[PDB]
């Protein structure tokens, strides 16, 4: 799942 | 004196934490483990329209960062978003 900061 | 902050919910899962802080306003937000990767943590915040998830960031010397500035712990990681926005593309600042 994504992150914002990655 | 070591009890959890009340936004610290550490088995909470990633879409658990997003239908809590959807009935919570901008700028809420938890931290959990996380579930992606273990030995991880994430801070879930309520965006404007919806959810979105940071990863928290370690070094070896134990810091705490998401972005750019280091902090040497969690609870002072949090204290600075409260005023330096936590999202890089609109303008999020953790509320409790």
């Amino acid at each position: 799942p994504d992150y914002e900061n990655l | 004196d070591i009890e959890f902050p009340e936004w610290f919910h550490e088995g909470l899962s990633r879409h658990q934490a997003e239908n809590l802080l959807m009935g919570k306003d901008i700028g809420f937000f938890i931290i959990r483990a996380s579930q992606s990767s273990p030995g991880d943590f994430s801070i879930s915040v309520r965006h404007e329209d919806d959810v979105q998830h940071f990863k928290v960031m370690r070094d070896t010397k134990g810091n705490y960062f998401l972005w750019t500035e280091k902090f040497p712990s969690l609870n002072k990681l949090v204290d600075y978003y409260r005023t330096t926005s936590i999202s890089k593309q609109k303008q999020v600042f953790l509320r409790d």
